[PDB]
């Protein structure tokens, strides 16, 4: 079986800050994860797929890094339209398409 | 005569290939043509004698 | 820009059955796979089911096996999901995800989604 | 729609002389007032070519394609409509079809199901095939169309390409010279060994008008072609017809003065390739490895060395029970040719779920604790229940 | 290249492209297209040449099998699935596609031929499913002993190493020839200049010379034109169908008439074989 | 350089330029911090969309991928002339004959 | 004489070597044979004079 953990749950920032969030995987699963922005008021969206392959149609401010178990998303701009929860989901393990626990991100 | 090169025209070799192996092809073409010219000159010398 | 319409939700007695329908019009439906996923009101996403571009490979969640079924009509470009044997833990939201590839169990991720339909299972 | 005809008349095919027809522009370049020697698939001069009449004559046989086809037609009223190419001539293997009706031309390569008697029938009745399962190419264009019509076609099949050359002439084969311009190329890429023509019947029973068609076969040889000042071909010399033609071909001239000349030597073309090796003895001991009654444990995997013998890997390679053939660093088909200094056979017994673990880059109990394989592993693994 | 699903290697897919402008920087700037290697044409030059008809052959193979897609290269896929002719000009683009063609349970949509009685001809597709015969006794439609199924399925799985990851391969083949080209590279036209020494580029044919009106009557399909030395002397303007004659620019020999430098240093110049009204 | 460059939060001490104006000539460096022309409308000092900053930050972490680990790379360029070479090998020197 | 190639036997070159460099080897052999025959012909011409 596969277990995933998200060290950050709620974080504080401002409009002009740079922040990072990381995910941990119980076993090595060859960096096959996707990262989701879930706005509570509208449909959630894919931002990056795979290790560091940016999905077209989104700003390139978001940056993904890491291979193996620990993966890190970085926001350099933190635009005032990023009030959402960030998800990291695996698609490699025998348990298919298990998701992670929510990561609230807000600016104060 | 192609003399073993991919083409018998220098312009085609230049416009089709990058220098690193176009130079090999042109080397082959030049050495063949030079050999032909050498043969012609030798025959001319013998006939002149 | 693809559009996903989901309908068929409402209030139902636990133990009954109902239908959810999802139709797509923003792309070619014949060569794309789809999935049904659940957003709990107080818990994060968790996969429910999924079907490929053609009805050959089908799969279900571990806690869900033998309870819900999915169908895909490529003629009018839609898919169906049947609610069966509902209990109080199935009152969540459902999202109609579109796969990047063609198969069901692939490293391919989900690209485009739409506004889901709210259902609840209570008396 | 299949209709069988019982009005055919059995007769051996006629034979006629090819004379000096069957030359086509080898390439699409322009040359003027110069002689050029080219080696390709050409119709030999003065060859004995097959002759078919249709009138109550009906000649619709299946002919081998060989390396090429030259198809001439002496025709009025255009009673001949198309062609069929293929190997099995059914839906088992894909077949190619050409027709030219009163409106346009139709070209289709599909696994058609041809009727045993494909023909046509004003003309509004087409009976050539019954079903089409898989298609790979289609093309629609303009129609091609005292005997007054002469059509010369050359069909070649080289390197996945189907070349069709055509020539139309207003008029046995007339004594004359006429080169064929290149008409069409097709990206078919299938095997072609047999063909047949397609005919249309006049309905008033049914009677066929007077027509004739001639078949010749292409052969690989060299021709010397003369271009006039206008740039069109006017004369050609075969390079392998008779010694006078050979001398003309060698001297690169169409006139030879009095004298003695040297052309070539005496030559017998090869037919087969023969390969010889000594007796294959001293076979490696594979039976004691696979047909062994008892295998050792996976942790104490049995290791055997193989050398100084001939290793017939086909024996293990050709047994179905051995389902899984997973090899790393070398292809199974070159196991018969590629030679090695030594062979190490490691035999053990594992479960079905741990078979995948014995491979480069894998993890698990067997890979880490019982038997570890290197990342750059050059060899195969065989597993059977 | 953005097709969702490629065909099997034994029944490789083929597409014909003609009568359009082709830009190869679109393929070049994409990171995933790793193995971009070309025989007979340097990749950087694809932006300038002009081709008649081009073919795209698409399929999917194993990661280590990519080295077998090469002219004059022997291989299982080369012998029984797809053989590249030795005199082949064109490029191959192979890129890893583990994200799409791998199933955790196992992918079985792709198959390759394993046994055949004879080697395949270049660019030949064999879809026969007949039971391969290995012994003297006929198979008779039974896949028993010495009677094998030549088709084997690639069991792609994400957990495999790089040696067995699925790889999507597209082979671009160019019909580079003297035929009237229609697949045109990205380039801008220019007004026609006549009767002077110019550097001309006619459909990728580079040259230097004088372009004059010519009375030669090209065949309606005949594009180029040569001479006894086999060099392009007559050409056809692609934009408007006329026949131009190419003449090398005026050259010649220069010799020096001079008395000994001991007595003087004045010289005279002899231009050989030319009327010096055209010097 | 995992044993020497490993920060759990990602080492930002190393930066790398992406959106340069054009391909650079060999053996040249640019320390330009001006906003790159990333479209048709001139930047004129305006950043954000249509004008992306070439500089980006490495995210090296101690447990990144093998290819995602930081590697120190040193390139030595050697030029040989008829002039007396001042950087030679460790071979000993004998007495001439 | 191998003429600087790997082997002096034409069939051995064609058999155990792939065409990409077998072509180069064949070119080397044939050009060596041409040069030798050219030298012989020139010597014969001088002796004939
Ligand atoms: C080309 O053929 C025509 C007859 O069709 C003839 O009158 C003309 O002289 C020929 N061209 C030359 C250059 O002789």
């Amino acid at each position: 079986d596969i277990q995933m953990t998200q060290s950050p749950s709620s974080l504080s920032a401002s409009v002009g800050d740079r922040v990072t969030i990381t995910c941990r995987a119980s076993q090595s699963i060859s960096s096959y994860l996707n990262w989701f922005q879930h706005k509570p008021g509208k449909a959630p969206k894919l931002l990056i797929y795979g290790a560091s392959s940016l999905q077209s149609g989104v700003p390139s401010r978001f940056s993904g890094s890491g291979s193996g178990t620990d993966f890190t998303l970085t926001i350099s701009s933190l635009q005032p339209e990023d009030f959402a929860t960030y998800y990291c989901q695996q698609s490699y393990s025998t348990p298919p398409y298990t998701f992670g626990q929510g990561t609230k991100l807000e600016i104060k | 005569s192609k003399f073993g090169a991919i083409s018998s025209v220098l312009n085609d070799i230049f416009s089709r290939l990058d220098p690193p192996e176009a130079e090999v092809q042109i080397d082959r073409l030049i050495t063949g043509r030079l050999q032909s010219l050498q043969t012609y000159v030798t025959q001319q010398l013998i006939r002149a004698a | 820009e693809v559009q996903l319409v989901e309908s068929g939700g409402g209030l139902v007695q636990p133990g009954r059955s109902l239908r959810l329908s999802c139709a797509a019009s923003g792309f070619t439906f014949d060569d794309y796979a789809m999935h049904w996923v659940r957003q709990a009101p107080g818990k994060g996403l968790e996969w429910v089911s999924g079907i490929s571009w053609n009805s050959d490979s089908i799969d279900y969640a571990d806690s869900v096996k033998g309870r819900f079924t999915i169908s895909r009509d490529n003629a009018k470009n839609s898919l169906y999901l049947q609610m069966n044997s509902l209990r109080a833990e199935d009152t969540a939201l459902y999202y109609c995800a579109k796969d990047r590839g063609y198969e069901i169990l692939t490293p391919a991720s989900f690209d485009y989604w739409g506004q889901g339909t709210l259902v609840t299972v209570s008396s | 729609q299949c209709v069988n005809l019982t009005t055919r008349t059995q007769l051996p095919p006629a034979y006629t002389n090819s004379f000096t027809r069957g030359v086509y522009y080898p390439d699409k370049v322009f040359r003027s007032s110069v002689l050029h020697s080219t080696q390709d698939l050409f119709l030999p001069f003065f060859s004995n070519v097959t002759w078919f009449h249709v009138i109550k004559r009906f000649d619709n046989p299946v002919l081998p394609f060989n390396d090429g086809v030259y198809f001439a037609s002496i025709e009025k009223s255009n009673i001949i409509r198309g062609w069929i190419f293929g190997t099995t001539l059914d839906s088992k293997t894909q077949s190619l079809l050409i027709v030219n009706n009163a409106t346009n031309v139709v070209i289709k390569v599909c696994e058609f199901q041809f009727c045993n008697d494909p023909f046509l029938d004003m003309e509004s009745e087409f009976r050539v095939y019954s079903s089409a399962n898989n298609c790979t190419f289609e093309y629609v264009s303009q129609p091609f169309l005292n005997f007054k019509n002469l059509r010369e076609f050359v069909f070649k099949n080289i390197d996945g390409y189907f070349k069709i050359y055509s020539k139309h002439t207003p008029i046995d084969l007339p004594q004359g010279f006429s080169a064929l311009e290149p008409l069409v190329d097709l990206p078919i890429g299938i095997n072609i060994t047999r063909f047949q023509t397609l005919l249309a019947l006049h309905r008033s029973g049914w009677t066929a008008g007077a027509a004739a068609y001639y078949v010749g076969y292409l052969q690989p040889r060299t021709f010397l072609l003369k271009y006039n000042e206008n740039g069109t071909i006017t004369d050609a010399v075969d390079c392998a017809l008779d010694p006078l033609s050979e001398t003309k071909c060698t001297l690169k001239s169409f006139t030879v003065e009095k004298g003695i000349y040297q052309t070539s030597n005496f030559r017998v073309q090869p037919t087969e390739s023969i390969v010889r090796f000594p007796n294959i003895t001293n076979l490696c001991p594979f039976d004691e490895v696979f047909n062994a009654t008892r295998f050792a444990s996976v942790y104490a995997w049995n290791r055997k060395r193989i050398s100084n013998c001939v290793a017939d890997y086909s024996v293990l390679y050709n047994l179905a029970p051995f389902f899984t053939f997973k090899c790393y660093g070398v292809s199974p088909t070159k196991l018969n040719d590629l030679c090695f200094t030594n062979v190490y056979a490691d035999s053990f017994v594992i479960r079905g779920d741990e078979v995948r673990q014995i491979a480069p880059g894998q993890t698990g109990n067997i890979a880490d604790y019982n038997y570890k394989l290197p990342d750059d592993f050059t060899g195969c693994v065989i597993a059977w229940n | 290249f953005n097709a969702t699903r490629f065909a099997s290697v034994y029944a490789w897919n083929r597409k014909r492209i003609s009568n359009c402008v082709a830009d190869y920087s679109v393929l070049y700037n994409l990171a995933p297209f790793f193995t971009f290697k070309c025989y007979g044409v340097s990749p950087t030059k694809l932006n300038d040449l002009c081709f008649t008809n081009v073919y795209a052959d698409s399929f999917v193979i194993r990661g280590d099998e990519v080295r077998q897609i090469a002219p004059g290269q022997t291989g299982n896929i080369a012998d029984y699935n797809y053989k590249l002719p030795d005199d082949f000009t064109g490029c191959v683009i192979a890129w890893n596609s583990n994200k799409l063609d791998s199933k955790v349970s196992g992918n079985y949509n792709y198959l390759y031929r394993l046994f055949r009685k004879s080697n395949l001809k270049p660019f030949e597709r064999d879809i026969s499913t007949e039971i391969y015969q290995a012994g003297n006794k006929p198979c008779n439609g039974v896949a028993g002993f010495n009677c094998y199924f030549p088709l084997r399925s690639y069991s792609f799985r994400p957990t495999y190493g790089v040696g067995h990851q699925p790889y999507r391969v597209v082979v671009l083949s160019f019909e580079l020839l003297h035929a009237p080209a229609t697949v045109c590279g990205p380039k801008k036209s220019t007004n026609l200049v006549k009767n002077k020494c110019v550097n001309f580029n006619f459909n990728g044919l580079k040259g230097t010379g004088v372009l004059t009106e010519s009375n030669k009557k090209f065949l309606p399909f005949q594009q180029f034109g040569r001479d006894i030395a086999d060099t392009t002397d007559a050409v056809r303007d692609p934009q408007t169908l006329e026949i131009l004659d190419i003449t090398p620019c005026s050259f010649g020999g220069v010799s020096v008439i001079t008395p000994g430098t001991n007595t003087s240093n004045q010289v005279a110049v002899l231009y050989q074989g030319v009327n010096c009204t055209e010097v």
